[PDB]
């Protein structure tokens, strides 16, 4: 039994880098410090399918083939497609993501990541009004007001509160006792149960509440007696708590990206945070989901100039979320083929998008059995980043941390699979 | 020697001597357990009993060991243990050593400000005050000429205290009017003059033309009072006087303390606090004390898991103790 | 009964996706509808009874469970997964992001069974493309 | 007597209790600052295999800080 | 949420002035025999009357002797985008160029190399590690503002900016850079 | 006056009016000496329009006071003089636009 | 489920007692339980299905019908007659008058038949006295 320390967790955007892996032989049999979710990714669950070989669908049955045969058929699909969609990316490393961008240019494809079903509305908002952020260490060391707006970190980023709120920092040496914790959610979540202030607002009315808070912040009267189920007097009191902060942080999630208004909910929250700086130091951090969703948007932006929904059909990059996003291309029946990598749209896209996936060729670069592999024509299994393969990942506030190879696998990495696919698409295009 | 359990309360009785423990008054200081010469008492953890939900009583008294001497009842700074001999409490029997302490308010000096009632950490004070009725703090006459009134409703809307009422209605051919009456409640009116000034037809006549004494009482509950001295210090006219049971010292190691807040929550005298920095980047004392309010009970020290706070006790205020057994027991609590 | 469907994470759905979406524990974590005890009383159901959920966009059978994280009156919660995604609003409002949260749905008790993961995906009728 | 008891089947492995505990924070500067320990240390409890695991129960002072930090009642103070 | 004003104003808690940071880092640079000198973006960027803060900053490391192990550098201070540090007047209403005073200092001193930071008169983007200046720019033009405070290390901000030839401030700013290039006699200092 | 709006059997009339602000219908000056004030709370309780606000608090060893400030909102005050008369320490000194609209 | 039983007149029960308590129309008017449609959905029953009513005082089988006079939530109505009087509270509180209205009862669906008037009265086991 060996203990591998300083391991990086390949699950959520908290990107914990203090994991200890318990290794027996060449198998990760346990962990220390990782939460229930992180531990579940690291260890193998008895009975779960881990594919050892690539597969191709014939009728309703699948046949095992070599990497050469599977990659050749995948390349033929991509090369002959007029509007191929290359989606997922958030659960692989930055080098594999960069090969993806070059392959999308070669195939004249649309390349898009999980941001289109997640913090894509936050990306649309930050492009219009800005992005006032900080790194986790500034929260730990300075924050006296912590807000979780439309996120449930106890269930979705389980060590986030222990690392940023209960932690004793340089100017907040009493930890939890030196901070005012605010949670904004229509449900009484396990995260709201720990708060000093729980604003249990009416669902789909965050935009209305934020309009009232901003008008109040700028010295105007709130037109109505109650907004989003919160009385006028309590809105005024919440604004005073924010104005009296020495250092405030607004963490936010799917509660405002998925609900009525989408990107405009984030837009109004960003503008409130910016204007609060005339009274108190304020910043925000989007609660980025997967451990490397952030890395895709960084890589795609630095290479093409745009973060997601990037269309290379005309050679030059073009960007239009609402037209060039994965759900737009599937629901409007524009995409004629789809390559999925390190994502599960079969499980996580709405029914209307699944109806299109049933009618077009689907390639899945995936290690496990999922709803997407149930809808796939070709399955190509890789070595898993953070366990069996190394590479850069970006934390939710942009901090880059290198993922580690803890054990060995006979499978190819995502980067290797994509490089072989790029060579074959080039051959078919010629 | 038997025992009767009434919820969380404990009674140890022998036949006559009766020791009663009231769980709701116990601060879990541990002094009764420390003083007992036969080690009959076991006190549960201080932090756990204060910060979490527990079905157990704060202390356990072993019937087979207790000899009903009354030392635990005498030392308790919180009136939670009472020994009765033939129906009379030992606090009324001069032969039993008694700790010297007091708390009183001079009613002639008191101005019924209520600051001591707010500050008292055990809610032991009741300050009552009789404010005069609002009508007796204003003087004027007001009347509305109902024939001139056109029922525009502007006085009713603008009145700051809702003293004006109009009997609004939908007109009918039999009653072709928008209202049937208008009235001023003279007990509510504060003679501000707003109504007469807004009236568009000058239907309102309003004219402005020695205040009674504020009486009251004070009461300190002797069972809840712990002689902390917050009332004496907060009083703006020095009407409250307090004498404490013990004298001693508190010592805090700021580096050992990890600011869990247990001692702050445990302290029944509100001695301990976490000061907030006034400006960004300023640093404060991690655990702040003000010994003017301390009674040296030892609950804070007992609750701390890292032993960052210690209590020294230099004197227990009594007249000279005659019994050697009692003198030795009281002396063992000095440190 | 007309209710508002909210969807998202649970720590149990997180443990199940990382253990295996082909295991029984994924059906037990994600093919469920969390409800306040008062709503279960209104419908005449108990924990473990099945519920038919119908929206303008689709239909699904899920298992009722009492919510440990209280809901506002008239709201229900299905964890993210293919059962939830049978019934939420697909439309993106020209943003690329579907409306995964706060959709009006009709819920009634049912004796029909919850579909396992491969059986649920057969509703889409995948046709082999090679 | 009253003592620390874990319910690992209810635990999220969030680490709030590990960090909040003053004994753990005094013994490990990493824990004091919100991280899980990397340096070898003897603390009361840690998150191991995804759940809270009690290692040195004799160091617990039964203060109740960990209990207030857990929203799912997975670590308690009760009659053992 | 604050800033420092001039070279003798400390940040909260740390209690060290900008002058002490500049002087100490110049000494570190020569003790390590680094190939390049310290590379300085002065305090009070973009404010009318900042030319006095700039000249004071230029004198701070002047008594430190260069000692590079590699190359032939013979100057202890490199001052960047000096156009933004050459402003006269007290407000934007009485704003004037003080480039001739800055150029005169560079001509007469042998310890300094500068770069101009020339205005090109375009719609462009500002991005610097000067977090409070970027927030102040956003407060003036009302355009989208990004920020990133990095734990124990630095800060940053990004704001779009339009430098129109027809607007009075950008017109003076263009003229300042031209004066710095043209009034500095020796191009070995530019 | 809005009588026609109420009387109209077909609800065909809209009558609006912009009333003057309360502060423009009273005249006076009011000031609280915060050094003399003992935070008894009698003015705050008796004020008929809730124009007086005290920042009450539970004392702590770091802040051993029952309140940190007292303020009069001059836009709400109606200059009735109740507060000055009830104050037990004489900390308070107190001494004593046409209607527009649309018709449619 | 636990409900509150109210009892009293209906015009149909009036017509039936005056036509004949030995006719089928009396069973159709008085061996019934009126309930709101929401309660019928909670129990999983339809109009015409039988219900077993149990109280501390006795038991009876009656036919469910939708209430035309709406009931408050949790209340049911059995018209006065021997079916209702199997289950209401007999005690008079020393006034001579029993508690015919607002009694807690347990109701569940049943496949057992409603008893006609002579058959229902056999539960008392009359013994001839001459
Ligand atoms: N267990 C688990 N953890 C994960 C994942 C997983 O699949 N499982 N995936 C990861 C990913 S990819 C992401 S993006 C994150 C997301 O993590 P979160 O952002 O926490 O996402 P959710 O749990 O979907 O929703 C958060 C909260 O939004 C609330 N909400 C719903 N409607 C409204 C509204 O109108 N207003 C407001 N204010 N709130 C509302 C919900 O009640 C819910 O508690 O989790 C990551 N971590
Ligand atoms: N109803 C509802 N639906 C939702 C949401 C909701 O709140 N409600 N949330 C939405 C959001 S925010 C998101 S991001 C999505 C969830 O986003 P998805 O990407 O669908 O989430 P996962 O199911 O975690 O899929 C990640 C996949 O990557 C695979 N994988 C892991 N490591 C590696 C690797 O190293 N290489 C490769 N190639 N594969 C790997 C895993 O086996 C897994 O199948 O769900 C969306 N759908
Ligand atoms: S919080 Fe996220 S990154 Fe950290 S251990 Fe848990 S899952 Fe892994
Ligand atoms: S002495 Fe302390 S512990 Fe014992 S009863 Fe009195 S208060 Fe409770
Ligand atoms: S009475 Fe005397 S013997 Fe009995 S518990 Fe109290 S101190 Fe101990
Ligand atoms: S603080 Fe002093 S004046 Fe005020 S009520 Fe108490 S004793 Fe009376
Ligand atoms: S303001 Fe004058 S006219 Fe209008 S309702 Fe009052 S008294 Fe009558
Ligand atoms: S005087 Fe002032 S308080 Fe009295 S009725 Fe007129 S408006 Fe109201
Ligand atoms: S001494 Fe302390 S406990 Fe007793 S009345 Fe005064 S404030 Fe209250
Ligand atoms: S002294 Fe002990 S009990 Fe009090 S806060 Fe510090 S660590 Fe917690
Ligand atoms: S600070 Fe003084 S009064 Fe408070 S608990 Fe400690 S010893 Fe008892
Ligand atoms: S016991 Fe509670 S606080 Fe501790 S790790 Fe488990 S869930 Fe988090
Ligand atoms: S009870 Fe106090 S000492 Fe024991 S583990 Fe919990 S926090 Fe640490
Ligand atoms: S027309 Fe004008 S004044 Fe005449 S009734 Fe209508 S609102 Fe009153
Ligand atoms: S009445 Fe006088 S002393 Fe009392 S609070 Fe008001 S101003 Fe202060
Ligand atoms: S004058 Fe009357 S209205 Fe103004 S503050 Fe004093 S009591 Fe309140
Ligand atoms: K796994
Ligand atoms: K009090
Ligand atoms: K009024
Ligand atoms: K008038
Ligand atoms: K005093
Ligand atoms: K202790
Ligand atoms: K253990
Ligand atoms: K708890
Ligand atoms: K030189
Ligand atoms: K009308
Ligand atoms: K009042
Ligand atoms: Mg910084
Ligand atoms: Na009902
Ligand atoms: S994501
Ligand atoms: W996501
Ligand atoms: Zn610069």
């Amino acid at each position: 039994m060996e203990y591998v320390k300083n391991v990086v967790c390949p699950f959520c955007g908290t990107l914990c880098d203090d994991i200890i892996c318990k290794v027996e032989g060449n198998e990760i049999v346990g962990t220390i410090n990782a939460c229930r979710i992180g531990h579940s990714k690291f260890v193998h669950a008895e009975g779960a399918m881990r594919y050892k070989k690539p597969l191709i669908r014939k009728n309703g049955e699948f046949v095992e083939v070599s990497y050469d045969e599977a990659i050749d058929k995948a390349a033929k699909i991509l090369a002959e497609s007029k509007r191929p969609l290359m989606y997922g990316w958030s659960c692989t490393e930055c080098e594999a993501q960069a090969v993806g961008v070059e392959l999308a240019e070669e195939a004249g494809a649309v390349i898009d990541n999980t941001a289109s079903v997640c913090h894509g509305p936050s990306v649309l908002a930050l492009q219009d009004v800005g992005y006032p952020i900080c790194t986790f260490g500034e929260v730990k060391n300075r924050a006296d007001v912590v807000v979780y707006w439309g996120c449930n970190p106890m269930h979705a980023h389980p060590r986030h509160m222990s690392r940023n709120v209960f932690a004793r920092g340089f100017f907040r040496e009493r930890g939890r006792s030196d901070r005012t914790l605010i949670v904004v959610d229509p449900r009484k979540t396990d995260s709201a149960k720990l708060a000093d202030i729980h604003l249990q607002l009416d669902f789909d009315r965050d935009y209305e509440l934020l309009d009232a808070m901003r008008a109040c912040l700028l010295g105007h009267e709130i037109l109505y007696d109650e907004v989003a189920g919160v009385p006028r007097e309590q809105i005024e009191e919440a604004v005073e708590v924010l104005k009296n902060a020495q250092f405030g942080i607004l963490f936010f999630g799917m509660g405002i990206t998925h609900s009525r208004g989408k990107h405009r909910n984030i837009d109004t929250a960003i503008m409130m945070v910016q204007d609060l700086n005339d009274y108190a130091k304020w910043t925000l951090i989007p609660m980025r989901g997967h451990y490397n969703v952030t890395g895709f948007n960084q890589v795609c932006t630095w290479e093409s100039g745009y973060p997601y929904c990037v269309d290379f059909s005309g050679g030059e990059p073009r960007y239009n979320p609402g037209e060039t996003g994965a759900n737009d291309l599937l629901q409007n029946r524009e995409a004629d083929a789809m390559m999925v990598i390190a994502s599960d749209p079969g499980a996580h896209f709405p029914q209307r998008a699944l109806e299109r996936m049933a009618e077009i060729p689907v390639i899945a670069i995936e290690p496990h059995r999922t709803p997407t592999t149930e809808m796939a024509d070709i399955i190509i299994p890789p070595a898993i980043v953070g366990m069996e393969a190394e590479g850069t990942a970006y934390r939710m506030e942009g901090v880059p941390i290198r993922m580690k190879k803890v054990v060995d696998s006979d499978l190819l990495s995502d980067r290797e699979i994509l490089e072989r696919l790029l060579e074959k698409v080039r051959e078919y295009k010629a | 020697t038997t025992e009767v359990i009434e919820g969380k309360n404990i009674t140890v009785e022998r036949t006559n001597r009766r020791l009663i423990f009231q769980d709701c008054l116990c601060a879990v200081c541990g002094l009764c357990g420390e003083i007992c010469p036969v080690s009959a008492i076991e006190v549960n953890p201080t932090g756990a009993m204060v910060r979490t939900e527990q079905e157990k009583s704060k202390i356990a008294i072993d019937e087979n060991k207790c000899v009903l001497c009354g030392m635990c009842s005498s030392i308790c700074p919180f009136q939670a243990l009472d020994l009765q001999i033939d129906g009379t409490s030992i606090k009324e029997l001069a032969e039993y050593p008694k700790i010297i302490k007091s708390a009183e308010i001079d009613d002639e000096t008191c101005i019924q400000c209520k600051a001591c009632e707010t500050a008292c950490p055990q809610d032991a004070i009741t300050i009552t005050r009789e404010l005069p009725e609002r009508k007796d703090l204003v003087t004027g006459e007001i009347e509305i000429d109902k024939d001139t009134c056109i029922y525009c409703g502007m006085c009713e809307e603008m009145c700051p205290v809702d003293a004006i009422e109009i009997d609004h209605q939908t007109p009918s051919s039999a009653s072709p009017v928008v209202a049937t009456d208008i009235r001023v409640d003279e007990d509510k009116c504060v003679h501000c003059g707003i109504c007469k000034r807004i009236c568009p037809v000058d239907a309102i006549m309003q004219v402005c033309r020695k205040t009674p004494e504020v009486t009251g009482t004070s009461y300190i509950d002797p069972e809840l009072c712990v002689n902390c001295g917050w009332c004496q210090e907060i009083c703006p006219v020095d009407a409250a006087t307090v004498t404490k049971p013990f004298e001693g010292e508190l010592i805090i190691d700021q580096d050992t303390c990890q600011a869990c807040e247990t001692c702050v929550m445990v302290c029944p005298c509100n001695v301990l606090s976490f000061p907030k920095p006034e400006k960004p980047g300023e640093k404060t004392t991690k655990l702040h004390k003000d010994e003017r309010f301390c009674i040296y009970c030892g609950a804070c020290e007992r609750s701390c898991p890292v032993t960052a706070i210690t209590v020294k006790r230099n004197r227990i205020n009594t007249t000279p103790i005659r019994s050697k057994a009692w003198k030795n027991a009281f002396d063992s609590l000095l440190k | 009964m007309r209710v508002i469907l909210n969807t998202g994470r649970t720590i149990w759905q997180g443990q199940a996706i990382e253990s295996g979406k082909d295991l029984k524990m994924y059906v037990d974590a994600a093919a469920i509808i969390q409800m306040n005890p008062e709503m279960m009383k209104q419908l005449g159901i108990a924990e473990g009874d099945n519920v038919k959920v119908i929206s303008e966009y689709g239909d699904v059978v899920v298992k009722a469970v009492e919510a440990k994280e209280p809901l506002p009156e008239g709201m229900v919660y299905i964890p993210m997964g293919p059962w939830a995604n049978r019934v939420i609003r697909p439309y993106t409002d020209s943003t690329a992001t579907p409306s995964f949260k706060n959709i009006p749905v009709e819920i009634i008790p049912t004796d029909e069974e919850v579909l396992d993961m491969p059986t649920l995906m057969k509703v889409y009728g995948k046709v082999g493309q090679i | 007597a009253i003592g620390l008891k874990a319910y690992p089947e209810l635990c999220h492995g969030c680490g709030n209790c590990v960090i909040a505990c003053p004994v753990n924070a005094l013994r490990s500067p990493e824990v004091a600052g919100g991280k899980g320990p990397t340096d070898d240390v003897e603390i009361i409890m840690i998150v191991e295999d995804g759940v809270v695991n009690i290692k040195n129960p004799d160091l617990c002072g039964k203060c109740g800080t960990c209990v207030e930090s857990c929203p799912v009642d997975a670590i308690r103070l009760e009659e053992l | 949420g604050g800033n420092v004003h001039g070279i003798y104003d400390p940040a909260p808690y740390f209690d060290i002035t900008p002058a002490e940071i500049i002087k100490g880092l110049a000494e570190v640079n020569e003790k390590l025999q680094l190939p390049h000198s310290i590379h300085l973006h002065c305090n009070d960027l973009g404010h009318p009357g900042n030319y006095e803060t700039t000249l004071a900053s230029f004198d701070v490391p002047k008594n430190i002797k260069p000692n590079p192990a590699t190359g032939s550098r013979d100057t202890v201070l490199y001052a960047t985008h000096v156009q933004f540090h050459s402003y006269g007047g007290t407000t934007w209403r009485d704003f004037v160029s003080e480039a001739p005073k800055i150029a005169d200092y560079v001509n007469k001193n042998d310890h300094i190399v500068i770069d101009v930071g020339q205005i090109t008169l375009d719609e462009t983007t500002t991005m610097t590690a000067d977090g409070p200046m970027e927030y102040d720019l956003h407060s003036l033009n009302g355009l989208k503002w990004a920020n990133c405070d990095v734990e124990l290390e630095t800060g940053s901000g990004v704001v779009p900016f339009i430098y129109s030839a027809r607007a009075p401030v950008p017109a003076v700013q263009w003229a300042i850079g031209m004066e710095l290039f043209l009034l500095i006699d020796n191009p070995e200092k530019v």
